[PDB]
């Protein structure tokens, strides 16, 4: 679990754009408020080789 | 002596700092923090180290690299810009990776 990606963006990268950026997600309805829950999802997700 | 750039410029997210300590220009980007109006009172992500006047400056950043040109004259006019020409020439073009939307002048 030391290897992760992100799931989900705003907007696509540009080229060489780079983004670490922890803040929850909009994932439908539910308007998130700094705080998770459904329709508001963490941002990314880690691959478990 | 200095500008930063950004997107939130402060705090939640990276900026991209340069400053002159009257010796070196110095040059960091960082999850910087500061005031509404900081002065030069006598994460590191990248790091970097190298009237009667005029100085011209252009920032552009494209593709994660950061350009920067410069010129430096003195003038006879004292009030503002001298009508006249002269061209820019390229100082660096840092690979810095992150996006900008925002910027601040340090005196
Ligand atoms: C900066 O450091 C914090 C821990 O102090 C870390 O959580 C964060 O991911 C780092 N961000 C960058 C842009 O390196």
């Amino acid at each position: 679990y030391n290897y992760l990606f992100r799931l989900f963006r705003k907007s696509n990268l540009k080229p060489f754009e780079r983004d670490i950026s922890t803040e929850i997600y909009q994932a439908g309805s539910t308007p998130c408020n700094g705080v998770e829950g459904f329709n508001c999802y963490f941002p990314l997700q880690s691959y478990g080789f | 002596r200095g500008w930063i750039f950004g997107t939130t410029l402060d705090s939640k997210t990276q900026s991209l700092l340069i400053v002159n300590n009257a010796t070196n220009v110095v040059i960091k980007v960082c999850e910087f923090q500061f005031c509404n109006d900081p002065f030069l009172g006598v994460n590191c992500t990248f790091e970097y180290v190298s009237f009667k006047n005029l100085r011209e400056f252009v920032f552009k950043n494209i593709d994660g690299y950061f350009k920067i040109y410069s010129k430096h004259t003195p003038i006879n006019l004292v009030r503002d810009l001298p009508q006249g020409f002269s061209a820019l020439e390229p100082l660096v073009d840092l690979p810095i990776g992150i996006n900008i939307t925002r910027f601040q002048t340090l005196l």
